RNA sequence: AAACUUUCAACAACGGAUCUCUUGGUUCUCGCAUCGAUGAAGAACGCAGCGAAAUGCGAUACGUAAUGUGAAUUGCAGAAUUCCGUGAAUCAUCGAAUCUUUGAACGCACAUUGCGCCCCUUGGUAUUCCAGGGGGCAUGCCUGUUUGAGCGUCAUUU
RNA sequence: CGUGGAGGUCAGUGACGAAGCCUAGACCGUAAGGUCGGGUCGAACGGCCUCUAGUGCAGAUCUUGGUGGUAGUAGCAAAUAUUCAAAUGAGAACUUUGAAGACUGAAGUGGGGAAAGGUUCCACGUCAACAGCAGUUGGACGUGGGUUAGUCGAUCCUAAGA
RNA sequence: GUCGAAUUUGGGUAUAGGGGCGAAAGACUAAUCGAACCAUCUAGUAGCUGGUUCCUGCCGAAGUUUCCCUCAGGAUAGCAG
RNA sequence: AUAUUGGCGAGAGACCGAUAGCGAACAAGUACAGUGAUGGAAAGAUGAAAAGAACUUUGAAAAGAGAGUGAAAAAGUACGUGAAAUUGUUGAAAGGGAAGGGCAUUUGAUCAGACA
RNA sequence: UUGACCUCAAAUCAGGUAGGAGUACCCGCUGAACUUAAGCAUAUCAAUAAGCGGAGGAAAAGAAACCAACCGGGAUUGC
């Protein structure tokens, strides 16, 4: 259990600070997990979703379906892949909103940051 | 586009001051398209960029006044740090420090002393 | 409003006495604090323990006279038959008190004993840099009891 | 009135300008609540007191 | 005829709009604000209008300056500007 | 016999109980000491490509500078050069600025966007009139500076 | 007996349907109540030993909210008054135009102002609500336009007074 | 009723609550007047009026004694558990 | 060492659960009232996702009827569940100046259990 | 004639300070009545509410013109 006494245990505070939570905050709570490949590649496990990432849905109904994320709704929670949307009645395509904890990233989109992102959480890149 | 503030800041006084104009007679200009066209987001860049120039001007313009006050008694209101007006009139650590003649050579025979229990 | 056989209370509450309750909520708040000041000071403190010397005292009154007690400070005669001054006895943790005066000899003995023991028991460390560490013990009262 | 303060015909004229409905492009906006403009005034329902 | 014909006599304002709170508390001929006591020095207030209190405190407003003192204060006054390490 | 009234049921009304929710409230505890003439608190009016409000801001106006982060913002449009970068952002931080008309509110007034004075400067052929730019002039009190007043009063002239 | 919450426990019930609600269907208890079926529903909940209380409603001209009978009822009756046609329109007793009949009778139902309102002005669009019948009309609704001063007011002066 | 004046009336101004104003009615002082309105003291006190929320089981009254500025109430004894 | 229904920052509860809890869980000290001092509400919940109903047909329109989406429209921006008073329909039954109730049985409807 | 002195003035004289806000807690002033007494004035409510002046992070108090009467104690504050 929680051992200091800055945390705080109280579910309602929790749940002000997810929802209150600012852009910047956001990005790390929208973390996708690598994929075992990228895993034992970079010896790291997850990682802040970044746009132009390239992901596969391991959850859910798009379960088995991959693509480019098109853009990381923050303000939604959700983030959106470029290759999975809504065919609608009178055709009009809309993009479906996902999770990253709910995707697995399959190839990194890297920076100068982005990689030293990976080196500052100790871990090779290839 | 728009105006980056770290180039602004090796542009001479007059330079800059020319920018600003050329800055407003370009705004003015757009505010004669935004009646037409149904948006211009464009606008938005350009004040930006004119506030931009005012504060570099501005800044050099301070820290000229700064340093050629820097480091004496009595320079400007604006200049002197804010802090809290109770801050301001605090006493300063040497008229706090203060201490009596007879109190000092107190100080100095009988001192706190170090010391510890065991033997 | 008077009724059976019953002792006749007196319960002051004619005031508005909801308004001056006081619960002790934080008893085991000010505790904590109250620990916590004694080790923060413990440190600043370097080796000193915490509290200084008392001296032995006869407890005032008919009903308390039968029974010794710690008093607050030693009386300029007993602090010199003890062989230091009032100055410096004060910087030594040694509490002095101007107001205590001595009529009594095994009293005055007893305190300048307890001065004698006290100055063999301390160790005083240079003015110059050194600081020999010491190890603080935290009482006076505890190591010289009365 | 029909002779006025400055004053007053300030107020007057921010009176004028709070007194369109909702804008509908708000209306979309993510988490949007607000659905009517709940201030709306009209000059023979509310008086303005100066 | 002291109801509804003599209401129809009530043109004629006893307050304008104060100043210094913008009220329509300001009485005219009096020259004096019944809600915050404009022109005097101080403030109009009383121990017994706990929500008139309320109403006006500072919070109330937007505490323009008030605002970030704790924050400056939590800094202990920074005279400066920060300086750099990358990025 | 219907209709009508009444009772029960089903389905549909009306209405919003109930159950389950909770970025709110309440109460306790711990830590801390920071408003203002360096113009506070409060007020008015403004400010967005498309806003009435709320929140934010001040003609540099949902912001300017700086610092950290490292690619968003997103309702639509938008820029496109902002993506291995002095660099996205309704981000975080905040140390530099701007900060209208006011307010203890201070040139005088104020149911008035009313009315003076001084200084520097620019234009109108201008020390004197008009106009634009900038900088100023409240009160009590303290220390000090300077110009003074009084047969209150000392001396010094010839 | 029954409610909210608390300690323990039955490794209790449940998205293969918890709770709730409905049911002149069933069973247990003298009773407070408990139990089941079916329907509806959608995320939680119960038995037992104990703890605890903001713990059980028919009333209080009780509080707040909702709803009836009254009842398609009282009524929509002051200010003399309307009528024919055409145009428009899904739709015309009620809008527009033409015609007729009248009225206010310059102590006006006329032409302007002060106070007060504050955009009601004007145009175009236009009928969900509103104008206690109606509505294509409007002081409504939507979207825009409009208030130009050396001489008209303020501003200057003084009045009771402040 | 009166209608050329102790006339009507706009605006400005003064008078404020045990106070004002009153050609005098306790009238008027913002639908408020034999003491305006606002908040607070205040959940004022009430021997008085109204209400007081589940079941079953057992027992089961009093309107009388004495004292009380007591007589619509208390204390006291009695009856009751 | 002591105080603290204010302020800044924190950790909590055998607390309240939208008529409760601060008046305010919401553009709440707001809307609104009052000359003024002051007075001061109501108002949270579609769904995991707007996928917020393309298209056809009736209509002047609003809408209806199809269709479509959805795990479900027995979730349609009147939106979780959706009680009660009270209302429409349908079915059943009774009714000579109320209705309702107790004991009992006829008749109709409905139903448990128990035989083996 | 000139130069001091005392006291009193004036400057948009050089530099400063005060106001207002908040006010839970703190230092003062001022100050009720409802209420209780089964009535009521002294009393009570209460050295309370309202009103006024002034501070701080605490305020105030504090090194005895103290307590005591003892074999005496020994600033203040608080439990
Ligand atoms: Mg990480
Ligand atoms: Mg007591
Ligand atoms: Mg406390
Ligand atoms: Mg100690
Ligand atoms: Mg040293
Ligand atoms: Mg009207
Ligand atoms: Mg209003
Ligand atoms: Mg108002
Ligand atoms: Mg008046
Ligand atoms: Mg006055
Ligand atoms: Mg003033
Ligand atoms: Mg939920
Ligand atoms: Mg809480
Ligand atoms: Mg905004
Ligand atoms: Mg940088
Ligand atoms: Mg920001
Ligand atoms: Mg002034
Ligand atoms: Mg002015
Ligand atoms: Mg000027
Ligand atoms: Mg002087
Ligand atoms: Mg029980
Ligand atoms: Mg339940
Ligand atoms: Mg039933
Ligand atoms: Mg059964
Ligand atoms: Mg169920
Ligand atoms: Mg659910
Ligand atoms: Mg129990
Ligand atoms: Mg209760
Ligand atoms: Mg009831
Ligand atoms: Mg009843
Ligand atoms: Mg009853
Ligand atoms: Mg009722
Ligand atoms: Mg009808
Ligand atoms: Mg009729
Ligand atoms: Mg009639
Ligand atoms: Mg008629
Ligand atoms: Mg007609
Ligand atoms: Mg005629
Ligand atoms: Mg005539
Ligand atoms: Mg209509
Ligand atoms: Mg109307
Ligand atoms: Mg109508
Ligand atoms: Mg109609
Ligand atoms: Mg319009
Ligand atoms: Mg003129
Ligand atoms: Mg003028
Ligand atoms: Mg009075
Ligand atoms: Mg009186
Ligand atoms: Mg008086
Ligand atoms: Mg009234
Ligand atoms: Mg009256
Ligand atoms: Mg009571
Ligand atoms: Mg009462
Ligand atoms: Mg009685
Ligand atoms: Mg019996
Ligand atoms: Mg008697
Ligand atoms: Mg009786
Ligand atoms: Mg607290
Ligand atoms: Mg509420
Ligand atoms: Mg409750
Ligand atoms: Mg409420
Ligand atoms: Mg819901
Ligand atoms: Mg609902
Ligand atoms: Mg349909
Ligand atoms: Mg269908
Ligand atoms: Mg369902
Ligand atoms: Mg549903
Ligand atoms: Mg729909
Ligand atoms: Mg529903
Ligand atoms: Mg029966
Ligand atoms: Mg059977
Ligand atoms: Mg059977
Ligand atoms: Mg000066
Ligand atoms: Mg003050
Ligand atoms: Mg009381
Ligand atoms: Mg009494
Ligand atoms: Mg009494
Ligand atoms: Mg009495
Ligand atoms: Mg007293
Ligand atoms: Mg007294
Ligand atoms: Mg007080
Ligand atoms: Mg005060
Ligand atoms: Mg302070
Ligand atoms: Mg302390
Ligand atoms: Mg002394
Ligand atoms: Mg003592
Ligand atoms: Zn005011």
């Amino acid at each position: 259990a929680k051992q200091s006494l800055d945390v705080s245990s109280d579910r309602r505070k929790a749940r002000k600070a997810y929802f209150t939570a600012p852009s910047s905050q956001r990005r790390v709570l929208l973390s996708a997990p690598l994929s075992k490949e990228l895993r034992a590649q970079y010896g790291i496990k997850a990682l802040p979703i970044r746009r132009d990432d390239e992901v596969l849905v391991v959850r859910g109904s798009k379960k088995g379906q991959e693509g480019k994320i098109s853009s990381v709704y923050r303000l939604k929670f959700a983030v959106q892949v470029d290759k999975v949307t809504k065919e609608k009645v009178n055709g009009a395509s809309v993009p479906i909103n996902l999770h990253p904890s709910k995707l697995v990233i399959t190839k990194l989109h890297l920076d100068k940051d982005r990689k030293a992102l990976i080196q500052r959480k100790g871990g090779k890149l290839e | 586009a728009g105006v980056k503030a770290y180039e602004l800041r090796t542009k001479s006084k007059e330079q800059l001051a020319s920018q600003l104009v050329d800055l407003k007679k370009e705004l003015a200009e757009l505010k004669v398209q935004k009646l037409s066209r149904p948006s211009l987001p464009k606008i938005k860049t350009v004040r930006k960029s004119i506030a931009c120039v005012l504060t570099v001007i501005n800044e050099q313009q301070r820290e000229a006044v700064r340093q050629l006050y820097k480091g004496k008694k009595y320079q400007p209101k604006d200049l002197r740090a804010k802090k809290t007006r109770a801050l301001r009139r605090a006493l300063t650590k040497f008229e706090a420090s203060q201490v009596t003649e007879k109190q000092r050579k107190k100080q100095i025979a009988f001192p706190q002393r170090k010391y510890a229990i065991k033997a | 409003a008077i009724s059976k056989n019953l002792p006749i209370l007196k319960n002051h509450f004619r005031k508005h006495w909801q308004e001056r309750v006081k619960v002790h909520f934080d008893q085991a708040g000010k505790k904590v604090s109250r620990r916590n000041a004694r080790a923060t000071r413990a440190a600043k403190i370097a080796p000193r323990p915490l509290d200084l010397l008392r001296p032995v005292v006869r407890a005032p009154t008919v009903k308390y006279n039968r029974k010794v007690r710690a008093g607050r400070g030693f009386t300029l005669a007993e602090v010199k038959a003890a062989g230091l001054t009032a100055a410096y006895a004060r910087t030594i943790g040694i509490a002095v008190d101007h107001r205590r005066q001595n009529r009594n000899q095994e009293i005055f003995d007893a305190n300048v004993q307890r001065l004698k023991e006290y100055q063999s028991k301390i160790i005083v460390f240079p003015r110059n840099g050194k600081a020999p560490e010491a190890e603080q013990v935290l009482s006076a009262a505890a190591t010289f009891p009365i | 009135a029909a002779q006025k303060s400055f004053r007053i015909k300030q107020k007057m004229a921010k009176a004028k300008k709070q007194n369109r409905p909702l804008p509908q492009w708000i209306r979309l906006r993510t988490n949007n609540t607000i659905r009517y403009n709940a201030k709306r005034r009209n000059w023979r329902r509310t008086k303005m007191n100066i | 005829g002291k109801g509804t014909p003599s209401f129809g006599k009530r043109h004629n304002k006893s307050h304008t709009l104060c100043n210094r709170c913008g009220r329509r508390s300001f009485h005219v001929q009096k020259k004096t604000c019944s809600s915050c006591g404009y022109p005097a020095a101080k403030t109009r207030s009383y121990n017994w209008g706990a929500k008139a209190k309320r109403r006006h405190t500072t919070g109330t407003g937007r505490m323009r300056y008030l605002k970030h003192v704790s924050r400056r204060f939590k800094n202990g006054f920074q005279t400066g500007s920060a300086s750099k390490a990358s990025a």
